[PDB]
C-alpha cells in the first residue's frame, strides 16, 4: 500500500515514546489499534485531530508510511501502530528527524525491517549456527564466568558494554549491567561502547568543575552567539539545531531575550563553527543567517588547542574577560595565562585561520556589547574535539576561555556537549584503580570470555582491523576445540572451551538486537528488547528525563538488558549455592527483578539514600522523587534533572541551568583553569601524515544511524548508501581518475578498507571524509591505536592513501552523488 | 516629587503625534512593565542619555508630568513616558507645555484622567446611572430611526468635530461624516468651532488658494513674516 | 542607587502543564516567610498565564491583619479566619466582603512557551506585615 | 458600509478610497493619491511622515510628497488663475456697533499658552 | 504598589476618632515631612514594629490606603499615616474597611479628595 | 467494489514536444490542491517518458512537512525551504539529504506516440498531508 495510510481511530491507545536514537530525545506518541479498525478523515474521528477531508497545509503533520506498521503480538493478534512526533513537546515542538521518523518501520514485525531480530539464544556449535535454550545459554555462559572466577579471578572476564541512554541504554539497563559487572562479578576488564577503557569523554571539564550538560535547550534560544566546535549539528543533533538554534538565528527569540534582560542590547545572533570541513550545518547556517553572521573557522585538523589558546590569550590581552567572576569563583587563571600564551600570528600559522577571522570570532563572542554586558556565548562541542588531538588538552584550553569569559552559569551560555546518544547512567563505581586499554589486552591474548553488549566494536573500534584480526583468530581456536566434542554435557563443554582459552582462544558472546558482523566471531548471541518492547527511562542533552512506555511485545524470547543481567546474576548465584560457596553466592544477590521498573527502583531511585551502596547516578540523590507514574504524568516534557521538589499538586520540579550561583563541582566550589600545551599531532598520527597523502576525516551522515543495525535492512537506506562513501575533492578525484560511484581502497600502516567515491566540491585538497561505523566498508580500519592520557582515541586523526578499485556501474545508476550542502 | 523611573534599553517605543495643536510635534511613547527600569548609563536606558551626572541644557525634555503608570484591561501595570522626538523635523525635540502633559492626560484610574467616561451614562429622568451599550444604541438609534421615519433627516442634529489630532483625524472625520451624510443624510450639522456647515477659508479657496499652501521650512526662508490675528508663541 | 524598583528574585514555581484545574500549588515568594499559591482556574481570566491564560498566583497573607488565608476550591476564593475577609481569585484579588483596604497581592508569573516554565518575577500590591515586598 | 473592526478599516474606507474607481464622492485632504498611504508605510516614515499630496511611492523610496503649493502658478479655480476679489470697508456690523455704542470695553478673547481649549 | 514610607521615631502623633460609624474606633495620625522616613528597626520608627523581618498576624494594620501626602497652606508636603490605636478600649487596634481608608480620604490636591469644595 | 486501487483521474499535462530541456512545467494532479512539476531532463533516465525517455514528473510538496519545494535547474533537484530536504529529480525522487522518510512522489505519465500526449494517470508514493493520494 504505497498511496494511502490507515488513520488511528479517535479512541486509539496512545502512549509516550522518546526517540530511540540521538541525544536530542525528541518526543513522540505511539498510536496502537486493532488491524481491522481505522479512523475517519474528519478531525474529531481520528486520533491525530487533523482534517483529512482536504489537503493539509504545511507544518500540519509529519506522517509517512515509514511512520506506520502492523505488529503481531505474542497472542497472535495484529495491531496497527503509528509513531509520530509530539507537537506539544518542548524539545522538538512536533519535529521528526529522518532517523526518529523511521521508528515505526524499525519496530519488530515478522515480515518488515526487523524481521531478522534475534528471537532466541543462538549458539555456534563448533561448525554451525543453531538455536539453543535460555537455560543452556546460561549454563554455558555463567559456567564459563564461574570457572574463570574460580581459577583466574575477575580479570579473566571481559565486557564491552553501552554506558549511554535511549535504545540499548538507559537508567534501568546501565544499572543492571553495571551491577552485574561491578558489584557481582567485580571485573575491571570493562570498556565502553565508544571507547576502549572505563573512562569519560569529559575528564578535563568535570575536573575543572563543569559537568558537560550544564544548560537548557532554551539557552540556545537566548544566546548572542553559538559556537559549534567539532560538531555537525544539523546532521547529528537535528532537532536541537532546527527547533532551538535556527529560531534564534532568524530573530524569532529576540523579544524573549529583551523581556528577560530589559537593559541589555541583543544584536542579531551569529554562529561560529570550528571544523576542518565545510559541512551541511555550515551551508545551512549561511542559507538561514546570511554569510555575514556565520564564521567557519576551517582549522587544520587537530589544531583546536592552538585555536583556543590564541583566543584565550587575545581576550585576556584585550580585557574581554570577567575579572570579578574570575576573582570570586575561579582558581588558576594567572597560571593559565602564562602556560597557554600564544600570539594571534602563531595561532594563525598553526590553525591556518587568518588573523582577521580569529579577531572577528573574539569580537563577536567576548567583546562587551554597547550596553556593557558580555555577549551570551553558548559553546557547544562534540566529537571533532572529543575524538580530537588530545581530548583532555582541548577541553582544558576551551574551558579556560569559557570560564574567563563567564560563559557558564549565565542564561544563553554554557560550555556543553551536544551529545551522541541520550544519557541514562546509574552504576556502581568502577571496581579498579587503573586505566586499562581493553582492545590491546584482547589483542595480546588476555581474557577467557569477552561479551559485546549493545555495541559492535568490529565496526566501531579504533584500530578496528587489529581488533577483528585478533578476535576472529581467537574465536577460531574455541570453534576448533568445540568440534572434537560429541555428546558432551554443558559442564564438559565449559571445560573444553576453558582449555581452548588457555591456548589463545576467547569465548565471545554478543547481547544484541541483531546478529551483526559480530556473528562472524561470536559463539553465543542473546536476544535483547528495545524501547516500546520495554519501559525505558533516559534524559537528553538538557538532562530532561522521560519515560518511554512499553506498548508491544518483544520478538520471541527477547528480553530487556537489565533482566538479561538479572538472568546471568541469578544463574551464577544458583551455581555458587549448588557448589556450597555462600560468600560467592552472596555477591550475586540483589537481582530479584521481574520487570524493568524493578531496576529503576534498585538503581536510580536508591542513589544517595540511607543504607544504599555507592551509586553514581545522573539523577543524583533526588532520583527517588522520580517514579514511572510521575514521569507518565509529566508527558514527553518530563523534568530537567536534578529534581528539586515533588508534590501531587506541582509535579516534578527540576533544574534549568547548572552553576548559576557560581558554585562549581570541585573541592572549593570554584572553577579551575588548567594548562593546555600545544604539542602538535601525536607522533603515531604524524607518521601516518608524513607517509600518506589524505587526511581521513570521518563521522556522521544525517540519514544513517550508527552501525546501521536497522538501516542495513531498509531498502531505501540501502539504495541511497549501498556502501560507505568517502567525500573527496574533485581535483583529487581527477588525479586518481575516480568519480561518483567508483570504489576505492583507503589504506595506511594500520589497515585497509573500501568506500565508494563521493566527489564534494567543499572538500579541501588532501582531505577526505568517510562515513564511520558502516556495514559495508568499515572506516575504523585506518584509525590508529593512539589515545590521550585517559585512553580516549583520536578517531578523527589519521592519514592514508587511496587506490581506485574500479567503477561500480550499479552505484552510478541508482545512487545520487549530488551535493548534500544546501544552498 | 524628586525622581523618575527611566525606560529600559529594550522598552517598547511607539510614535505619537501631539494630541493638541496644529504644529503636530513628534513624540515617542516608551512603555514597559511597572517593575522594570532603565539604568543611568546611556546605553542602559531607552533615551540614550547619561544620567550618571548632570545633563547639559537642551539634552532632554523630561519631567514627572511626562510619565505615568497605566493599568491595562488585563489588570497589568505599565510605566509610560511621553517625550518629544529629537529627530522629528517639525519640532526637533521641542515640547510645548500642552503636549508635555500628554502622559499625565493618558487614562489612569487614579490620575488626571480618573473621570474619563468608561461606559454609557444615562440620565434616567431624575438621576445619572450607567447603562449598557446595547440599551444606549436602542435608545439613540431608536430615536434617530423614529425621527427619520416621521420627520425625515431634518429632525436629527449634530455638532461634530471636523478637525484632526485627538478627537478628530482621518478615520474619525470619515466615520462621523459617512454616518451623518451618507447614512442618516442629515443637513442639520454644525462644526465644533462654528455654527453651520461651512469653511473658515471660503474667500481664499474661491480665489484659488487653499489655506495650507506652504512648508514650515518656508518660515525659515522668508525675509519677512506677517502674523495677522495670531499669537503664535502661545497658539 | 538610582533605582526606583525593588530587586525581586526570579523563582521557579513549576511547569504549567503540571498544574491541575482548581488544585492550588504552594510556594514562597519573594522569600521563605511569604507564603503564596498558584492555581489553574480552568477558564481564562484577565492576566492569567499559561496555555489557557488561566493560571493566577497570590500572596495568601490577609491584607487586613495578616492571617494566612485558605483557598476554597468550591468558590475559587481566599478566606481569612481572622475577621472574615474574602478575596476573589478570578478578579485579581478583589475583596468580595471584608475589612481589608487592599486587594490580595498578585504574584506576577512569567510563562515561557519554550520550556513550559512558570517563574515568579514580581508582586503587584504590598504583602501584609512588610515595609516593602523585598526585605 | 460600516463593517469595521478597527480604526484602520475607516482609513481604508475613506482616505484611501478618495478619487478611486467605483468610489462615491469623497472630499479628502489626502486627495486622489491617498491610497498610496498605508498605516505600515506611515510607520516606516516615522514622525516625519509625508507632506500631502503624495506624489509617488515605492519600497525603495518611501512616500514622496509635496513641499509647497502653487509653485508653477496653477491655482485651484476654473481657469488655473488666482482671482482678485473686491473688499468693501463697511465698518463694524450694526449688531456689534450697538454693543460698542452702549458699553465701555472691547471684550477681546482667545488663548492662553498653558490652557488647552 | 510595593512599599510604604515608615513614620520616623520622632514623628508627630495626634489622636483621631474614626470619621464614620457609631463605634468610634480610636486611631493615631502620624505626620512628618515628606522627605523623612523611619528605619525598619522597631526603635527607629514611630509604630515600634520590627520591619527587618516578616511581621506575624495581628501585629499591625497598615496598607498604602492608610497613608497619604498632604500639601499644607504653606505649600509644604507631609507624609501622614492614619492607623488604629492598639490600646484604645473600643477597638483594641482593629480598623474597619471604612475607617482604614481615612488617610486616603484626607484632602490632597491629587488624591481621592481632589474634588473637595475649596 | 472490494476495490484495492485508488480511482486516479487521467489528466492531460501537455504534448511532449512542447517541453524544453530543463524548463519545468507546473500542473495540478490528482486535484487542484496537489501541485506538480514535469520536466524534460535532456538525458534518458530510468522510467523517463517521451521520445528521449527523459521526461519525469513529481509532487512538489515536501514529504517531510509539506512545504512546496522549488525545482533548481542547475542541480535538477527539488529543494525544500522548511528543513532543507533535497530530492534528486534524476533518481526518482531519492532524498539526497534531509529529514523526510519518503522519496518525492512520482507522477506517473502515459506517453502516447500517436498524439504526442503526456497524461498524468497515477502517483507512486504518498503525497504530503493526505490519507490517500485521491481525496
Ligand atoms: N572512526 C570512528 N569510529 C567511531 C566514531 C567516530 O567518530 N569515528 N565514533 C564513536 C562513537 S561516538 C560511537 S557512539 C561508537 C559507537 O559504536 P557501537 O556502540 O559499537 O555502535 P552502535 O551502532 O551504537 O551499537 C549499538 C548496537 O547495539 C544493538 N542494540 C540496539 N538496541 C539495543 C538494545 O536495546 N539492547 C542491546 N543489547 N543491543 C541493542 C545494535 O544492534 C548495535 O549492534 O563508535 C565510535 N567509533
Ligand atoms: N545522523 C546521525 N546523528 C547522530 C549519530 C548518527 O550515527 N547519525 N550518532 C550520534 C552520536 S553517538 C554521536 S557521538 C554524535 C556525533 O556528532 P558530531 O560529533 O557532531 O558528528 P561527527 O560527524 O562524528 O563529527 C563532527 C565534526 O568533527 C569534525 N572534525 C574532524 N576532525 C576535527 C578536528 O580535529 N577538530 C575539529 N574541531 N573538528 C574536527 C568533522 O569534520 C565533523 O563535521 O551524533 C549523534 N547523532
Ligand atoms: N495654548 C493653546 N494653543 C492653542 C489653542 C488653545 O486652546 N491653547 N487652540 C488652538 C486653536 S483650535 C486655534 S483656532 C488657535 C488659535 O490661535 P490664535 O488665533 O493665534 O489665538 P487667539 O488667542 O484666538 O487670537 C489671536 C489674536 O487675535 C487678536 N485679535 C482680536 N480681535 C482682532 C481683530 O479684530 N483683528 C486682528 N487682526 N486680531 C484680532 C487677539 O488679540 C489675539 O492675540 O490656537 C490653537 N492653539
Ligand atoms: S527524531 Fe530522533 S535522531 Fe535526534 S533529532 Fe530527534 S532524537
Ligand atoms: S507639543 Fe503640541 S501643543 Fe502644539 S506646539 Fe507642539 S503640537
Ligand atoms: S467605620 Fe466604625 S467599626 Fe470602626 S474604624 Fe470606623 S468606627
Ligand atoms: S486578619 Fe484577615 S479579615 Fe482581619
Ligand atoms: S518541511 Fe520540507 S524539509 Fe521539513
Ligand atoms: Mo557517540
Ligand atoms: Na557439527
Amino acid at each position: 500500500a504505497n498511496d494511502r495510510i490507515t488513520l488511528p481511530p479517535a479512541n486509539a491507545q496512545r502512549t509516550n515514546m522518546t526517540c530511540h536514537f540521538c541525544i536530542v530525545g525528541c518526543g513522540y506518541h505511539v498510536y496502537k489499534w486493532p488491524e481491522l479498525q481505522e479512523g475517519g478523515r474528519a478531525p474529531e474521528q481520528n486520533a491525530l485531530g487533523l482534517d483529512f477531508r482536504k489537503q493539509l497545509p504545511p507544518l500540519a503533520v509529519t506522517l509517512t508510511p515509514a511512520m506506520t506498521n502492523v505488529v503481531t503480538e505474542h497472542n497472535g493478534r495484529r495491531y496497527n501502530i503509528m509513531v509520530v512526533p509530539d507537537k506539544a513537546c518542548v524539545v522538538n515542538s512536533g519535529l521528526s528527524s529522518t532517523r526518529g521518523g523511521k521508528m515505526a518501520s524499525y519496530m519488530y514485525t515478522p515480515t518488515g525491517d526487523g524481521k531478522q531480530r534475534l528471537k532466541a539464544p543462538r549458539l555456534y556449535a563448533a561448525d554451525q549456527w543453531v538455536d539453543t535454550t535460555w537455560d543452556h545459554a546460561m549454563a554455558l555462559y555463567a559456567g564459563l564466568i564461574k570457572k574463570t572466577l574460580d581459577k583466574d579471578g575477575p580479570q579473566g572476564v571481559f565486557f564491552s558494554c553501552f554506558d549511554h541512554g535511549g535504545a540499548g541504554g538507559g537508567f534501568e539497563n546501565t544499572w543492571g549491567t553495571g551491577k552485574l559487572m561491578f558489584s557481582a562479578i567485580q571485573t575491571p576488564m570493562v570498556r565502553i561502547h565508544n571507547r576502549p577503557a572505563y573512562n569519560s569523554e569529559c575528564h578535563a571539564t568535570r575536573e575543572m568543575g563543569i559537568g558537560e550538560l550544564n544548560n537548557a535547550y532554551e539557552d540556545a534560544q537566548l544566546a548572542d552567539v553559538i559556537w559549534s566546535i567539532g560538531n555537525n549539528p544539523y546532521e547529528s543533533q537535528t532537532n536541537y539545531f532546527l527547533n532551538h538554534w535556527l529560531p534564534n538565528l532568524q530573530g524569532a527569540t529576540t523579544s524573549k531575550k529583551k523581556e528577560r534582560f530589559p537593559n541589555e542590547n541583543f544584536p542579531q545572533a551569529r554562529i561560529i563553527f570550528v571544523d576542518p570541513r565545510e559541512t551541511p550545518s555550515v551551508a545551512i547556517a549561511r542559507h538561514v543567517a546570511g554569510n555575514d553572521r556565520v564564521l567557519h573557522l576551517a582549522i587544520e585538523p587537530g589544531t583546536d588547542t592552538a585555536l583556543f589558546n590564541g583566543l584565550f590569550t587575545y581576550v585576556v590581552e584585550q580585557g574581554w574577560i570577567d575579572k570579578p567572576f574570575i576573582e570570586a569563583h575561579t582558581k588558576g587563571f594567572d597560571d593559565a595565562v602564562k602556560t597557554n600564551r600564544l600570539s594571534l600570528d602563531e595561532c594563525s600559522n598553526i590553525t591556518g585561520v587568518p588573523v582577521d577571522m580569529l579577531k572577528r570570532a573574539a569580537e563577536w563572542s567576548y567583546k562587551p556589547k554597547a550596553s556593557g554586558q558580555a555577549p551570551r556565548t553558548m559553546h557547544a562541542y562534540e566529537k571533532g574535539i572529543i575524538w580530537g588531538n588530545d581530548n583532555y588538552v582541548i577541553q582544558s584550553a576551551l574551558l579556560d576561555l569559557v570560564i574567563a569569559t563567564h560563559n557558564v552559569g549565565r542564561r544563553g551560555t554554557g560550555c556543553v556537549r551536544m551529545g551522541g546518544h541520550q544519557e541514562g547512567y546509574t552504576r556502581p563505581p568502577y571496581p579498579g584503580d587503573k586505566k586499562i586499554y581493553i582492545d590491546q589486552e584482547l589483542i595480546k591474548g588476555k581474557g577467557r570470555i569477552m561479551t559485546w553488549w549493545g555495541c559492535n566494536n568490529f565496526q566501531t573500534s579504533n584500530n578496528a582491523q587489529a581488533l577483528r584480526e585478533a578476535i576472529l583468530q581467537r574465536s577460531a581456536i574455541v570453534k576448533q576445540a568445540m568440534q572434537k566434542a560429541r555428546g558432551a554435557t554443558t559442564e564438559e563443554m565449559v571445560d573444553v572451551i576453558y582449555e581452548a582459552t588457555q591456548n589463545g582462544g576467547l569465548f565471545v558472546t554478543s547481547i544484541n538486537l541483531y546478529p551483526t558482523k559480530l556473528a562472524e566471531a561470536a559463539h553465543l548471541m542473546l536476544p535483547a528488547a528495545h524501547p516500546g518492547e520495554m519501559n525505558l527511562t533516559s534524559m537528553n542533552g538538557e538532562r530532561r528525563i522521560r519515560l518511554s512506555e512499553k506498548f508491544m511485545d518483544p520478538p520471541g524470547t527477547a528480553m530487556a538488558d537489565c533482566l538479561i543481567a538479572a538472568r546471568i546474576a541469578n544463574a551464577l548465584r544458583d551455581m555458587y549455592q549448588k557448589d556450597g560457596k555462600a560468600e560467592m553466592a552472596a555477591q550475586f544477590e540483589g537481582f530479584d527483578w521481574k520487570t524493568e521498573e524493578d531496576a529503576f527502583n534498585d538503581g536510580f531511585r536508591r542513589a544517595g539514600q540511607p543504607g544504599a551502596p555507592a551509586i553514581d547516578s545522573q539523577g543524583g540523590s533526588t532520583g527517588h522523587l522520580v517514579t514511572y507514574d510521575r514521569l507518565r504524568k509529566s508527558g514527553n516534557n518530563g523534568v530537567q534533572l536534578p529534581v528539586v521538589s515533588w508534590d501531587e499538586s506541582k509535579g516534578l520540579v527540576g533544574t534549568e541551568m547548572l552553576y548559576t550561583e557560581g558554585k562549581f563541582d570541585t573541592d572549593d566550589g570554584k572553577a579551575h583553569f588548567k594548562p593546555a600545551p600545544w604539542n602538535g599531532l601525536p607522533a603515531t598520527v604524524q607518521q601516518q601524515k608524513d607517509k600518506y597523502r589524505f587526511w581521513l576525516n570521518n563521522g556522521r551522515n544525517n540519514e544513517v544511524w550508527q552501525t546501521a543495525y536497522h538501516d542495513q535492512y531498509n531498502s531505501l537506506m540501502q539504495e541511497r548508501y549501498p556502501m560507505a562513501y568517502i567525500e573527496m575533492n574533485p581535483d583529487d578525484c581527477k588525479q586518481l581518475d575516480v568519480t561518483g560511484g567508483d570504489i576505492v581502497e583507503v589504506y595506511n600502516d594500520f589497515g585497509s578498507t573500501f568506500a565508494m567515491v563521493y566527489p564534494v566540491a567543499e572538500i579541501k585538497r588532501g582531505q577526505t571524509f568517510m562515513l564511520f561505523g558502516y556495514v559495508n566498508g568499515i572506516q575504523g580500519d585506518v584509525t590508529t591505536d593512539w589515545t590521550d592520557r585517559n585512553i580516549i582515541p583520536y578517531y578523527k586523526g589519521t592519514w592514508g592513501d587511496i587506490r581506485k578499485v574500479g567503477s561500480m556501474e550499479e552505484f552510478k545508476r541508482t545512487v545520487s552523488f549530488k551535493s548534500r550542502r544546501f544552498a | 516629587n524628586d525622581r523618575i523611573t527611566l525606560p529600559p534599553a529594550n522598552a517598547q517605543r511607539t510614535n505619537m503625534t501631539c494630541h493638541f495643536c496644529i504644529v503636530g510635534c513628534g513624540y515617542h511613547v516608551y512603555k514597559w512593565p511597572e517593575l522594570q527600569e532603565g539604568g543611568r548609563a546611556p546605553e542602559q536606558n531607552a533615551l540614550g542619555l547619561d544620567f550618571r551626572k548632570q545633563l547639559p541644557p537642551l539634552a532632554v525634555t523630561l519631567t514627572p508630568a511626562m510619565t505615568n503608570v497605566v493599568t491595562e484591561h488585563n489588570g497589568r501595570r505599565y510605566n509610560i513616558m511621553v517625550v518629544p522626538d529629537k529627530a522629528c523635523v517639525v519640532n526637533s525635540g521641542l515640547s510645548s507645555t500642552r503636549g508635555g502633559k500628554m502622559a499625565s492626560y493618558m487614562y489612569t484610574p487614579t490620575g488626571d484622567g480618573k473621570q474619563r467616561l468608561k461606559a454609557p451614562r444615562l440620565y434616567a429622568a431624575d438621576q445619572w446611572v450607567d447603562t449598557t451599550w446595547d440599551h444606549a444604541m436602542a435608545l439613540y438609534a431608536g430615536l434617530i430611526k423614529k425621527t427619520l421615519d416621521k420627520d425625515g433627516p431634518q429632525g436629527v442634529f449634530f455638532s461634530c468635530f471636523d478637525h484632526g489630532g485627538a478627537g478628530g483625524g482621518f478615520e474619525n472625520t470619515w466615520g462621523t461624516g459617512k454616518l451623518m451624510f451618507s447614512a442618516i443624510q442629515t443637513p442639520m450639522v454644525r462644526i465644533h468651532n462654528r455654527p453651520a456647515y461651512n469653511s473658515e477659508c471660503h474667500a481664499t479657496r474661491e480665489m484659488g488658494i487653499g489655506e495650507l499652501n506652504n512648508a514650515y521650512e518656508d518660515a525659515q526662508l522668508a525675509d519677512v513674516i506677517w502674523s495677522i490675528g495670531n499669537n503664535p508663541y502661545e497658539s | 542607587a538610582g533605582r526606583t524598583t525593588l530587586q525581586y528574585p526570579a523563582t521557579q514555581v513549576s511547569v504549567a502543564k503540571n498544574l491541575k484545574a482548581n488544585e492550588p500549588v504552594s510556594f514562597t515568594y519573594p522569600d521563605t516567610s511569604s507564603p503564596c499559591v498558584a492555581v489553574k482556574l480552568g477558564s481564562p481570566v484577565p492576566g492569567g498565564v499559561g496555555p489557557n491564560n488561566d493560571i493566577v498566583a497570590y500572596s495568601v497573607l490577609c491584607t487586613h491583619m495578616g492571617f494566612p488565608t485558605s483557598y476554597d476550591k468550591s468558590s475559587k476564593t481566599f478566606k481569612c479566619p481572622g475577621h472574615f475577609t474574602e478575596f476573589d481569585a478570578e478578579k485579581a484579588g478583589q475583596m468580595i466582603c471584608g475589612q481589608a483596604t487592599e486587594n490580595l497581592p498578585r504574584v506576577l508569573l512569567r510563562y515561557d512557551e519554550a520550556s513550559d516554565a512558570l517563574t515568579a518575577v514580581g508582586v503587584d500590591g504590598l504583602i501584609y506585615g512588610r515595609q516593602a515586598n523585598v526585605i | 458600509g460600516f463593517d469595521w473592526k478597527t480604526e484602520e478599516d475607516a482609513f481604508n474606507d475613506g482616505f484611501r478610497r478618495a478619487g478611486q474607481p467605483g468610489a462615491p464622492a469623497i472630499d479628502s485632504q489626502g486627495g486622489s493619491t491617498g491610497h498610496l498611504v498605508t498605516y505600515d508605510r506611515l510607520r516606516k516614515s516615522g514622525n516625519n511622515g509625508v507632506q500631502l499630496p503624495v506624489v509617488s511611492w515605492d519600497e525603495s523610496k518611501g512616500l514622496v510628497g509635496t513641499e509647497m503649493l502653487y509653485t508653477e502658478g496653477k491655482f485651484d479655480t476654473d481657469d488655473g488663475k488666482a482671482h482678485f476679489k473686491p473688499a468693501p470697508w463697511n465698518g463694524l456690523p450694526a449688531t456689534v456697533q450697538q454693543q460698542k455704542d452702549k458699553y465701555r470695553f472691547w471684550l477681546n478673547n482667545g488663548r492662553n499658552n498653558e490652557v488647552w481649549q
